């Protein structure tokens, strides 16, 4: 993970083994999807500059 | 391409220049800039010359 | 399923049926929602939902409905995979002319009624009224003023009405009947001279006929409700940074609609009658940009600059079907990974980076991890793999065993392009390719990116072990020669071990057994020069042989003891320099006359055995190496002086010609012979032992990377430099590359190498093009038949000039089945079968005794109904055995004769080779005599002597002489069209693969003849139907046509005679009776409209049909596929016909 | 001479073929009113319009729109707001009082004429003097009302609608009647003066032997039914022998009026051309352009008297700029942003050119929003509208090739490896409800769905089973911390993620 996104959405689709296992879980369906930066396969490793 | 710019500019200038009369008029209020700066915006950012 | 898909006009009720709504608004989406409007390019229930099985409004967006629609918004609730096949209709309010059909080459609206492009376009633009129901105003009068419209409508007010635009089109295609048109001319094709009108009545009855067998209303061109593609297909993906990303299909329709609705706004306004007319035509422009855009004048988006695309310009470039959507598939589970040398790995193993492994076998490390039970379930496996952790190293290495994986180059010019190895977890991140391999490949190591694949299938992983992997590729498909044979490193060592000098340590000393070599070598009392006695089995004889002291060398036994043990194979091959092209040899014969396995083993241990003799050599390149003759400075003064005798008197150009061509083109090679000679004496030193050979002479000689041209150039006298025309440089230019240079010297140098690098570069795109050209003219040459009914074959000679062979006949013929036994001169003996293979032993048997040329059963001579047969083909050229029923002969020869390209040459090579392909007529134009004895003169004064004819500008014969059928006035380049015509096919056949085979041996890359034999039956596929009845067709056309044509004609009586024409291959596609295959490279806006009007239906039986349908490929293992699928069938209907 | 343009097209009509009308402008609007005068004239007169005038006008006035609707307000008092209107209301009130005896005195006089042509004897003893006293009254009162078009549409349409069906009767029966030696202008003439007796066609043969082999065996049919036709459209709608003349004059007026207006459009389709220069390149072509100010040139037309300044040059600009930018805001975005917003970000640029003008620097996104005097939300909501979508084949490298559309990625396809776990999700969840109940396990795939997709709530999973209660709630909860263990849910650990 190089810079978490957090980018609210709608509901997404109600399946019925996701509903079943988040039920099981006990955790609720988060409402924000997944879009965090991430770094390409590669061999990078250290970060020199974070500019914001 | 700063002369086709610059000529478009000339061709929208004269179109809004019949309508404001020059007798008491603001000065450079019928001059425009979008394609002045639109024409070097072109030239710096999609032209074959300026393209890497 | 499905299959035999067959394209024909869009019915305008069939339009509707397809569409789900009528949009009638240019809305795609909200500016402050992004949701499709109601009617609109992008609708929800026009097109379905934009969410799986999410329908509008929230409503009903929980997927327990299927089949219910909304209220409110009235979309029906689906998944999202409906949006992309659910169509649309534009219901116009005019109707309007179809781009593909209005304009272009063939104008098939122009063709129906016969009135000419010129005025069927000003009628549809609303510029000159058309007439209709004549009754003074003749019919089609194409009159424009209102006098006659109006003032002359003044007879009593009845009987007047004319109409103009699209809407008087249509009427008038709808007045014109198919059957009666077409029996009108019908009539007037026969009985007839149809000297000038003949060649627009055979395309007229030709389209009457399409559209009355296919079906298709003749008023349908002309289309008043336009489909829309789906929004699927033209996205309007929200890009990063908020900007839509609409495609360039979506202006396109965006404007038609507006087009669209203001014609509807003009017409229930009541506007003018020329803002109306104006308006339908704006339409139509809208509508012609939309299909094409290119008979048009080009239409700008609003934003953009670039010509916008359109539904014809997507299926034309390589965006759409032709490369980027059909055939140029961007295929998953690839890798792309810079190659390095893998001579540690075997010859069926490539390696295959770590970090590459994991994310190419995903799924089987998912599979293999499941069911090892190291992983519960695929997301903690994914879990597993993303973090790669150590334990699933070991599950890679596992998985990774016999799985082989396509190691794809970036340019492929034959089969062995595309080779699956082995792969092996190797450090790194680069794929270890094996030395041997690359060379086939065409990847050098100086950077070469070879994508690699990985067959997901059980029978696409087996399909890479059987016949894609590197160690059955060992024979290039170009002709019967290894292309595993070793380029540069190997070659080089072995002729370090090979080369024997009578001077060296350990002179005769015999001994006992291979390792003796080895063992005093290590001690230093035996060198490597290759001069000592010792003991080894050649086995020559039947059965084994015995272990015979020969007084052969020890650098020749390493390489001996690598050889399998055989007759007709030992230490006789290696007892030559082994050089390149002796190693090449070596490899064959050691193919040609043991298996594949010992073949690969054998290239294999010589790999390692050449490389451990290379590096323990030291043939490094040094200033001494690259010798400059010493009797060269003198020679140059001389040459010098004797360009400066001539010239003091002076003609200047040839003085000038005397001083660059028998002064510095002649003595140019005499220096570099001279060179070569103080190179190739081996300088002896004081102890009586030759010091050692020079390693460029060694490179050069052996041929790993020198030659004769290459050598003159680096230390030689460098030749004379080009010119932009072609003229040679005049100046002096004396020096080579050891020694300094001139700036004048390397300018000139870098003017002329300057140009063959763009020919590298740009003649490379002629060898594509022509390399496309050949696969898809040959995509039918498909091996079906093992053994066809013919006896009849092509006559193979050996090619000769001068007094020596060019090519040896026991070469050409190699491979080929004979037609009639071969009888040897002299004695009249049966040397060869009639009907059995050419094996290796019945060439040498053949050459052995000289012989004319002999008859061989090809490809031209088939008489098989589909495809090509076995028989006739001959041998595969990747492997000694016969051709098997499967493989694409068609797409193998093409990618043989477009692998010399890159390096060819106008006329000079590839733009040769590209002629006689197509076909066309060449600058000038021969004319073939067909007279027997005396010929007489021509009309009197019709400016040339077209023909004479005698039952019983420039001009090479006389008025009384003796002239005999063969001898054609021309001053070179004959035309293979009137070869075909006056002479026969076979004698065009051989004048093609002479002329290919000379222009590739002008090159230097030996292609087989066969290769060129299936091209050229490929282009012999029409056949002009001279037919005086049951058919009007006289133009080119497919020869199953008279296999079924003049078959039916039998059963009805008028005898039908058809005389074979030949078409290159680029109109190899104009008369295919398959449309895919014409659509995928050809021009996609009139192959289409002739597919289409013609209601041309493809039953997928070539190979480029499959592969753009999808379906399995009807060659090779997907031929055996298919012909099980046709023995099943055939069983099912035998058990059907049991139980009655 | 084949030009391949539209646009080159349009011009040469325009040009070599269309004349500017110099200084006939106001001769094309007098010539418009003279066609309207001419249309309202054969309006008001003896037929059905009249009387669906009056007839409407009757529940007008006291419980039906007066004013707006039947007669317009400006006509009224142009040769004498609230004022206005309710005077004009008593007046109108007062004329509809004095002429319904007119107009039922009318209608009674159309129906006995109507009867005596369907009879076949002549009313000529004071019959038709009465008719037309009692027409003419209705006529001059509905002249002097200066009722507006909205009526007059509907009966224009009618009454097209009536001669349609009248000239196609017309022509069946020429086409009946012309097969030997018969014609098709003779019918009109034959049915003018012989329309009263219904044996018209029997009672025609005077001369000629044509005319007797077709009204015997040939059109005796069909006469009788085009005949038939008229009397039952007689009765619905307007009586014959007094409609067609009117729906001719009327269909006359508005031809004539369409082609004055046709004429003026023509004469000022230069005026289009000439104004659609200066929105060029604005997300429309200019040949489109040109096209759909038309639409507001001829709208133009349509409201175009003889006010001041009588030159129709500045009211053609101003209704073809007003429609260009009306049209330019809607089909030039691709995503038909609305013409308000249009203008909004139009004034919003404006600002923003004005201040890098005079201020200096570009402002800030939220001064503009206090610039204009505007929320400062909204504002920032108006732009990022996706101002231009760039096209979806434009060149990513160098060259023309592996365009933007080939690089987009897709957001919606399912990626194989989610299918995986989707898979894989069916399977795992089948093997852990295989160890509870046989019939819980039933119940609790039914309150979700594993094979069937219609997920049930809790009741309805409840009766499935056993009485709807919260039996089933407890017995799904039982099952829920059932498979909670390491053993049980022991591969979905790292299965949630
Ligand atoms: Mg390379
Ligand atoms: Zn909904
Ligand atoms: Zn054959």
């Amino acid at each position: 993970i190089l810079v978490g996104k957090v980018t609210p959405k709608g509901e997404s689709p109600m399946t019925p083994e996701e509903k079943l296992l988040r039920a099981i879980f006990g955790e609720k369906a988060s409402d924000v999807r997944d879009t965090s930066l991430r770094l390409p396969p590669g061999v990078a490793g250290t970060i020199v500059d974070v500019r914001v | 391409q700063y002369r086709v710019g610059l000529l478009r500019m000339e061709r929208a200038i004269k179109e809004r220049m019949s309508s404001v009369d020059i007798d008491t008029v603001m000065p450079h209020d019928l001059i425009n800039a979008k394609p002045a700066a639109a024409a070097v915006r072109e030239f710096f950012g999609s032209s074959q010359l300026s393209q890497f | 399923t499905f299959d035999q898909i067959r394209i024909s006009l869009a019915s305008p009720e069939k339009i509707r049926s397809w569409s789900f709504g009528e949009i009638k608004k240019p809305e795609t989406i909200n500016y402050r929602t992004f949701k499709p409007e109601r009617d609109g390019l992008f609708c929800a229930r026009i097109f379905g939902p934009t969410k799986d099985y999410e329908c509008l409004c929230g409503k009903y967006k929980r997927m327990k409905y299927k089949g219910i629609i909304c209220e409110k918004c009235g979309v029906e609730v689906t998944l999202a995979r409906v949006r992309r096949e659910r169509m649309g209709h534009i219901e116009l309010a005019s109707p309007v002319a179809h781009i593909w059909f209005l304009k272009s080459l063939p104008s098939r609206i122009a063709m129906m009624l016969d009135m000419p492009l010129k005025d069927i376009e000003r009628v549809l633009y609303f510029e000159y009224y058309i007439v209709t129901e004549p009754g003074p105003l003749k019919q089609h009068q194409l009159l424009s003023e209102d006098d006659y419209m109006r003032a002359q409508e003044e007879y009593g007010d009845d009987s007047f009405t004319a109409e103009i635009g699209a809407e008087a089109i249509q009427n008038l295609l709808k007045a014109i009947d198919l059957e009666k048109e077409a029996e009108r001319l019908r009539e007037e094709l026969s009985g007839t001279v149809s000297d000038m009108k003949q060649k627009k009545f055979s395309k007229r009855l030709k389209i009457l006929e399409a559209f009355q067998e296919s079906g298709n209303r003749p008023e349908w061109m002309v289309l008043t409700v336009v489909p829309v593609i789906p929004p699927e297909l033209r996205p309007l993906v929200p890009l990063d940074g908020g900007r839509f990303a609409t495609s360039d299909l979506n202006d396109l329709y965006r404007r038609v609609i507006n087009r669209n609705n203001r014609l509807k706004r003009l017409i229930e306004l009541r506007a003018p009658d020329i803002i109306i007319r104006n308006e339908k035509r704006m339409l139509q422009e809208s509508v012609d940009a939309l299909f094409d855009n290119g008979r048009r004048g080009r239409v700008i988006t609003g934003a953009n600059k670039r010509p916008l695309k359109s539904l014809a310009d997507m299926l034309k470039g390589k965006q759409g079907r032709f490369r980027q959507n059909l055939l140029g598939k961007r295929v998953d589970y690839s890798g792309r990974s810079v190659i390095v040398v893998g001579p540690e790995l075997k010859l069926h193993e490539c390696g295959l980076p770590k970090k590459m492994a994991l994310e190419l076998f995903k799924p089987f490390i998912y599979a293999r991890l499941d069911a090892k039970g190291l992983s519960g379930t695929v997301k903690q496996s994914k879990r597993m793999v993303e973090r790669e952790q150590p334990q699933v190293w070991d599950i890679l290495e596992e998985v990774i065993r016999e799985h082989p994986v396509l190691l794809n180059r970036a340019p492929t010019l034959h089969r062995l392009g595309i080779q699956a190895f082995e792969p092996k977890l190797i450090e790194g991140k680069a794929i270890q390719l094996h030395p041997l391999v690359c060379a086939a490949f065409n990847a050098d190591f100086d950077g070469d990116q070879m994508a690699v694949h990985v067959p997901l299938s059980l029978e696409a992983q087996l399909e890479a072990r059987v016949l894609m992997m590197s160690t059955n590729n060992i024979l290039s498909p170009a002709n019967g020669r290894p292309i595993i044979v070793p380029s540069q490193d190997i070659v080089l060592g072995l002729y370090y071990l090979s080369v024997a000098r009578d001077g060296e340590p350990g002179e005769g000393k015999i001994f006992a057994d291979l390792g003796e070599i080895e063992a005093a070598m290590d001690a230093g009392v035996v060198s490597l020069h290759a001069k000592i006695k010792a003991r080894h089995t050649e086995m020559t004889p039947e059965g084994v042989l015995l272990r015979k002291v020969i007084d052969t060398t020890p650098g020749r036994m390493k390489i001996a003891a690598l050889l399998p043990h055989h007759p007709q194979i030992g230490h006789r091959l290696i007892e030559k320099a082994l050089t390149k092209k002796e190693i090449g040899n070596l490899i064959d014969i050691v193919y040609r006359h043991c298996g594949q396995k010992a073949t690969v083993i054998f290239a294999d241990k010589v790999m390692g055995l050449g490389f451990k003799e290379a590096a323990k050599a030291g043939i490094s390149f040094g200033k001494d190496d690259i010798i400059i003759p010493v009797r060269k400075t003198a020679i140059v003064e001389e040459t010098r002086k004797l360009a400066e005798e001539y010239e003091q008197q002076y003609i200047t150009k040839g003085e000038k010609y005397n001083k660059v061509v028998d002064a510095w083109a002649k003595a140019t090679d005499r220096v570099a012979d001279e060179m070569m000679a103080e190179l190739q004496m081996k300088h002896k030193d004081e102890n009586g032992r030759e010091k050692e050979i020079n390693a460029i002479y060694m490179m050069a000689h052996s041929g790993a990377r020198g030659s004769q041209a290459q050598m003159k150039q680096l230390g030689g006298m460098r030749g004379l430099m080009a010119k932009p025309s072609g003229e040679i440089i005049e100046t002096p230019i004396v020096s080579n590359f050891k020694e300094g240079l001139t700036v004048q010297e390397y300018f000139n140098s870098t003017h002329g190498a300057r140009k063959g690098l763009a020919d590298t570069a740009l003649k490379t795109a002629n060898s594509g093009y022509l390399t496309r050209r050949l696969v898809d003219v040959a995509q039918d040459c498909i091996i079906v038949e093992e053994d066809c009914g013919t006896t009849k074959g092509i006559t193979l000679r050996a090619v000769v000039e001068g007094g020596d062979v060019l090519v040896s006949l026991g070469s050409r013929v190699l491979g080929r089945f004979t037609a009639e036994d071969v009888k040897d001169p002299g004695t009249g003996e049966l040397v060869v079968p009639a009907d059995t293979y050419i094996d290796e032993n019945i060439a040498d048997a053949i050459e052995a005794a000289v012989v004319q040329s002999v008859k061989v059963r090809s490809v031209l001579t088939c008489e098989a109904k589909i495809g090509v047969c076995g028989a006739c083909y001959g041998r595969d050229l990747a492997r000694g055995t016969p051709v098997n029923i499967g493989e694409a002969v068609g797409v193998i020869a093409a990618q043989s004769i477009g692998e010399p390209g890159t390096q060819l040459t106008i006329t000079g090579g590839l733009p040769r080779v590209a002629e006689l392909f197509e076909a066309r007529r060449p600058k000038d134009c021969a004319v073939i005599a067909e007279m027997d004895g005396r010929v007489e003169f021509g009309k009197d004064y019709k400016n040339k002597r077209r023909i004479k004819i005698t039952p019983d500008k420039h001009i090479a014969v006389h008025d009384g002489d003796y002239i005999t059928k063969g001898e054609y006035i021309i001053d070179g380049n004959p035309d293979p069209h009137d070869i075909l015509r006056i002479l026969g096919v076979e004698a065009l056949a051989n004048f093609l693969v002479d002329e290919i085979q000379e222009v590739y041996r002008l090159q230097g890359v030996p292609i087989n003849d066969k290769h060129i034999e299936t091209i050229v039956r490929q282009m012999l596929q029409k056949v002009e139907i001279l037919e005086p009845g049951d058919t009007g067709l006289i133009k080119g056309d497919h020869l199953d046509k008279p296999e079924f044509d003049k078959e039916q004609e039998k059963a009805i009586a008028r005898p039908a005679v058809t005389q074979p024409v030949l078409l290159g291959i680029t109109k190899a596609s104009l008369q295919t009776k398959s449309f895919i295959s014409a659509a995928s490279f050809q021009e996609t806006t009139r192959v289409l409209t002739e597919a289409s009007v013609h209601g041309k239906t493809d039953t997928l039986e070539g190979l480029k049909e499959n592969v753009i349908v999808g379906r399995l490929i009807p060659a090779g293992t997907g031929s055996y596929l298919r012909s099980l699928q046709r023995v099943a069938a055939k069983r099912d209907e035998q058990l059907a016909q049991q139980r009655e | 001479d084949r030009t391949d343009d539209p646009v080159r097209m349009y011009l040469r009509e325009m040009g070599s073929v269309e004349l500017l009308s110099r200084e006939g402008e106001i001769a094309i609007a007098k010539r418009i009113e003279a066609g309207r005068d001419t249309m309202i004239r054969g309006l008001c007169e003896s037929a059905l319009t009249f009387e669906a005038i009056m007839v409407w006008r009757e529940e007008l006035g006291t419980g039906r729109i007066l004013l707006r609707e039947v007669i317009d307000l400006e006509g009224t008092y142009a040769a004498i707001v609230s004022a206005m209107e309710g005077e004009l209301r008593e007046g109108v009130m007062a004329i509809l009082d004095a002429i319904a005896s007119e107009f039922e005195a009318f209608r009674k006089l159309q129906d006995k004429l109507v009867g005596s042509r369907l009879k076949g004897e002549d009313l000529s003893d004071a019959d038709r003097k009465a008719y037309e006293g009692l027409s003419a009254t209705i006529i001059q009162h509905l002249k002097t009302l200066k009722l507006n078009n909205n009526r007059i549409e509907a009966l224009v349409e009618q009454l097209y609608a009536i001669n349609k069906r009248l000239i196609g009767l017309e022509g069946r029966l020429l086409r009946l009647a012309d097969s030997y030696g018969i014609s098709r202008g003779e019918f009109l003439k034959a049915y003018f003066g012989s329309e009263l007796n219904p044996t018209w066609s029997e009672q025609v043969k005077a001369m000629g032997v044509r005319w007797t082999k077709f009204v015997e065996n040939d059109s005796q049919s069909v006469t009788d039914i085009r005949s038939e036709i008229a009397a039952l459209a007689t009765e619905t709608g307007v009586p014959i022998d007094d409609y067609r003349r009117i729906v001719q004059t009327v269909q006359k007026g508005e031809r004539e009026a369409r082609q004055a207006k046709k004429e003026m459009v023509e004469a000022n389709l230069r005026l289009v051309i000439s104004i659609a220069k200066k929105y060029t390149n604005r997300g429309l072509q200019f040949l489109d352009l040109i096209q759909e100010g038309n639409i507001g040139l001829m709208k133009a037309v349509d409201k175009f008297e003889y006010r001041r300044g009588y030159k129709f040059s500045t009211y053609a600009t101003w209704w073809i700029r007003q429609a260009i930018t009306r049209s330019i805001a809607d089909q030039a975005r691709t995503i038909r942003i609305p013409v308000h917003m249009i203008e909004t970000i139009n004034k919003i640029v404006r600002t923003s050119r004005q201040m890098l003008h005079e201020i200096g620097r570009e402002p800030t996104p939220e001064e503009l929003a206090e610039k204009l005097a505007m929320p400062l939300e909204k504002v920032r909501k108006v732009l990022k509208i996706a101002k231009e979508p760039i096209s979806l084949e434009t060149p990513i490298g160098d060259e023309e090739d592996s365009h933007l559309g080939d690089f987009i990625e897709d957001k919606n396809a399912i990626l194989p490896i989610d299918a995986a776990i989707q898979s894989n999700l069916r399977e795992t969840t089948t093997r852990v409800l295989a160890s509870l109940t046989p019939r819980e396990e039933r119940v609790l795939r039914m309150r979700f769905g594993i094979g069937m997709n219609t997920d049930h709530t809790l009741e309805e999973v409840g009766q499935q089973f056993s009485v709807t209660r919260e039996r089933i709630r407890q017995i799904e909860a039982k099952a829920l911390r059932k498979l909670k263990h390491p053993s049980r849910s022991r591969k979905l650990r790292s299965f949630l993620d």
